C-alpha cells in the first residue's frame, strides 16, 4: 500500500465503453461483411 | 455512536466515520450520507488532476470521425507506439486551412465529441465484441493519455485510491455538505478551509513531482536538423 | 489525582482534568490539624463538545 | 419521512430532496417546488455553455438565406460535410459590401432570424424516412454546432445530464429561490455562494480540456500559398 | 494516569502522549487517535522533502523504457554507477524530437508511469541472492535517488525517524485534527501554528546544509572543450 | 514548591526551576518536564549555529564513497593539514562535467549521504576498532569542521554549555511547551517572545564576533599569480 | 565504480558474511 504516494495505484474509470456511434459502425461493418458473403 | 477502525479504507467505514465526526447522526441523516459523499467526490474530481486517476488507451481514428471516449476530462500527452511522435492541438480553422493548403507534424482538434486529424490517419483497433485477444497492437496505433472520471461508490466493500491516500479530504468535503443539510455555518467554513488546504497540498505535491530530477537550460535550439 | 494542601506553605492545589462534569472531595485525616475552608476559586478553561 | 435515493437521477427524487433539505412539509411550500426548479434551470442554462448541451443539425439553405432554429442560444464552428471550410461570422455592413465589390472564403451574418451567406451557398437535408433506416446524409451539406436549450421537465421520471453530473447545482440554485420566497437571507447567501462555486468549478473544468496540451510559442504560419 | 516515557520513540508512547495532552479519557476519543495520527502523517509526508526519507534503487531498463516504483513522490539526481553522467529531465515533445532530428548527453521524461530515455540506455539489476551474500552490483547500472514515502505504523512498537527527530511535530499536527473532531477552535489554531513553526525550522535547517560554504561569485566556466 | 540554588548548572536543577517558575507543578506535570525540555532543545538546535556546538574531525574520502557522519548539520570551512587548502562546494552536474572534461582547486558535493570529490582522493584514517593510537595524522588528511548535534540529557548530573552560558533560554523555551501542555496562552506568548529575544541576542553576538578585528578593503585582486 | 546506499540492516547483514569463512579457516 501507499501512504501518500500517487503512483502506488491507479483507480479505474467509469467503464471502458465506447459511444453509440462506434457500436453502430461495428454493427454496420459486420452487416456489410455478412451481406457480401451471403450474396 | 458508531465505531470505526484506525484506517478509513472503504466506503462502509467512511460513511460511519462521517456520522462519528459529526454528532448530528440519526435516521433522517445517515440515509443521505451517500448523497453528501457523492457531492463531495463530484466537487473533488471536477478540478482534481493527478496520475492515479489517469488512463492510457489506444484509439481508432478512421481519418476524422474518431470520437471522444465517455470518460474524457483532460488530455495528457498523445503519441504513437512506433518510433515515437507527439501531436499538438490546434483550432478548427487551422485544420480547415491545412486541408486545402498543402507530413512530419500531426495536429488535431475537438469538433464537438470528435477528434479530427488533418492527415487521413488509418489507426486500427479490435472491434467491440472481441473476446480477449490483446491483438499484439499493430503499427499506426495511437495511444492517448487523459484523465478519466473515477467510479462512484456503490458497495461498502468498494474502495478507491483516495481512501488509501487521503481520507480526511473526502471526510471534510462531505461534512461540508452535511453541515449544510442541517443548519450550521462555522463547521461548514472550517471543513471547507481544511479540505481546500488538503487539496492545495496534494496539487502542490503533484507539481513538485513533475520535472523534479534536474534543472533546465534551453541549449539555444535553432533547429540543427534542417536538411531532412 | 490527589494532592495535600498544607497551610502555611502551599497557596493552591494543581489538578489536570478536562471532563465536562467535575467533582471534588476534601479529606482531613490528620490529628494535629484545626484548619478551615471559607471558599474556593477554580481556574478553568473551555474546550469543545462532541 | 420523505426518503430519497442515493443516485439522484430524476425529477421526482430531486423534488423530494428539495422538500427534505427544507424540512417544512406544507402544501403552501411543496406545491411551488416545481416553480423554484423552473427558476433554477432557467437561471443556469441562460448563461451555461458546455459540450453536452450542444447539438448538430443540417441547414436547408435555399438561396443565401436560412432560418435559425427555435432552440438557438449560441453558435460555434460551422462547416460543410466535405473538405471542412469553416465559416466565419461577419456583420451586415460587410456581407453587403462583398456583393457590391465582389480560393473562396465564406461569411455569414444574422438578420434578426435569418442567416445570410454571401456566396449564395446551397444546402440540402438528408433522407427523412423513419422506417428504421439511416438518414443517408446529403451532398453539399452544411453542419452547425450550437448550444441547444434543454426542454422543461414537466414529468417526474424525466431527467437530464445535470442531474447526473451536478445535481447539487440545481438543488442549491432552487433552494436559493425557495429561501427567497420565505424571508430567509443567510440561507439565500449560503446557497448562492455554493451554487456559484459549483458553476465556477464546472466552467474551469471545461477550460482545462481545451487546446492546452501544447506550447503557446512558435506562432502559426498560415500565411498563403505564396512562399 | 496514562504515563509516557521521556524518550518518545514508538507508536504506543506517542498514542498515550496524545491521549495525555488531551486529558479526556473516553473510548469515543481514544479509539480515533490512530485516525488522527494517520491524518497527521499523511499531511506531513505529502509535502515534506528531506534526506532521511530518501531512497536509492537500481532501475531495470529494457529498451529506453522503465516503470516508476510504487513509492515515488519526487525524483532528484540520477546517474550511472560509473563516470557519473547526471541525467537531466525533459519533456515529451523534446525527447520525441531528438529521435527524429538525432559526447552523448542523456534525457528522460515521465509518460504517466514510465521513464523514457532517448539514447535507449540499458540497465541491469544486481545479484538477488539472500544467502547472507553481498548484492554484487551490476555493470551498466543507473542509480536513482527519490523521496520515498514511509509506511504506515500499524503497530505499537513501530517507529520512524520523525519520532526521534521531531515527535512534537506529529503530536501537534494530530492534536490539530483531534481538536477539529471536537469543536475546539483556539486549540486548532495553536496546534497548527506550532506545527507550522516546527516545519519551518526543519525546512530552514535543510537549507543551511546546502551548497553554502563558498562564495556565490565567479560564475562557473563549464563552457566546452573548445577553448 | 521545590528549592533551587542560584546557578542553574545541571539538568537536575533545571527540571526543578521549571516547576518553580510555573506554579503548575504536580505528579502528572513533573513527569513530562523531560519531554518539554526535549522539545525545547530540539527547537533550539534545529537552527542555532554557534562555535561551542561545533566539531572538527578527519575524514576518509576513498575517492568517492566517503560518507557523511551522523552528527552532520552544517559544514564549516573544509581543508587539509598540509600546506593549507580550502575546498568549495558545487552541484552534482558540475562534478559530472569535470569528470569527463579535463589540479589546484578541489570541489565536492553531497550525493544523498555521501561527499563526492572529482579527483581520486586517497585520504587515510585509522580503522574503527583501533585502540587509541592517534596515528600521527599522515599527509593527504582532510580535516572537516561542521556543526554537530549535541547530546540529549539523560542524567541529573549531565550538564551542557547551554546551562552554563544561558539557562533562561532553555527555561523559557520549555515553559512554552509546558504552558501548552496545560491550557494557557499568555504565558506561551510571553515565554516564546523572551526565548526568541535571547536567541536573537546570542546569534547577533556570534555575528559581531566574526570578522571583528579590523575593517576590510578588497585590494583590487586581479590574480597577480598567473604564471604558476 | 559507485554503489547505492543500502539500509543499515543490509550493511549489517553484509558485515556478518565475513565470519563463516574465518570460522572454517580456523577449524
Amino acid at each position: 500500500v501507499n501512504n501518500v504516494g500517487q503512483f502506488g495505484a491507479t483507480e479505474g474509470s467509469i467503464g471502458a465503453y465506447k459511444q453509440a456511434a462506434e457500436y453502430a459502425a461495428d454493427s454496420k461493418y459486420w452487416a456489410l461483411l455478412a451481406e457480401s458473403k451471403f450474396g | 455512536m458508531p465505531d470505526v477502525q484506525y484506517p478509513i479504507n472503504t466506503y462502509g467505514w467512511l460513511k460511519k466515520a462521517v456520522a462519528l465526526w459529526a454528532d448530528r447522526d440519526d435516521d433522517e441523516f445517515v440515509n443521505q450520507i451517500p448523497n453528501f459523499i457523492n457531492f463531495a467526490e463530484k466537487e473533488i474530481y471536477r478540478n482534481l488532476r493527478i496520475p492515479p486517476l489517469e488512463k492510457e488507451v489506444y484509439l481508432d481514428i478512421k481519418d476524422g470521425v474518431a470520437y471522444i471516449p465517455p470518460d474524457y476530462l483532460e488530455a495528457q500527452w498523445m503519441m504513437r507506439a512506433k518510433d515515437g511522435t507527439i501531436f499538438q492541438v490546434t483550432s478548427p480553422e487551422e485544420i480547415s486551412y491545412r486541408r486545402q493548403h498543402g507530413n512530419q507534424p500531426v495536429n488535431f482538434a475537438r469538433f464537438g465529441s470528435r477528434f479530427i486529424f488533418y492527415p487521413s490517419i488509418e489507426a486500427d483497433t479490435p472491434y467491440y465484441p472481441d473476446d480477449g485477444s490483446p491483438l499484439i497492437p499493430a503499427e499506426n496505433s495511437v495511444i492517448l493519455s487523459y484523465y478519466a472520471d473515477p467510479p462512484e461508490f456503490h458497495e461498502d466493500t468498494d474502495t478507491s485510491t483516495i481512501l488509501t491516500i487521503a481520507p480526511e479530504l473526502l471526510l471534510y468535503f462531505t461534512l461540508r455538505h452535511a453541515c449544510l443539510f442541517v443548519q450550521d455555518d462555522n463547521g461548514v467554513q472550517k471543513w471547507s478551509a481544511l479540505g481546500k488546504a488538503i487539496l492545495d497540498e496534494m496539487v502542490e505535491q503533484n507539481k513538485k513531482q513533475e520535472y523534479s530530477g534536474s534543472p533546465i537550460a534551453i541549449p539555444n535550439n535553432m533547429t540543427r536538423l534542417q536538411s531532412s | 489525582t490527589s494532592k495535600t494542601y498544607t497551610i502555611g506553605v502551599d497557596r493552591h492545589v494543581s489538578v489536570r482534568l478536562n471532563h465536562p462534569y467535575l467533582f471534588y472531595n476534601v479529606i482531613d485525616n490528620d490529628v494535629n490539624s484545626n484548619a478551615a475552608i471559607n471558599g474556593l476559586t477554580i481556574e478553568f478553561a473551555v474546550g469543545g463538545r462532541r
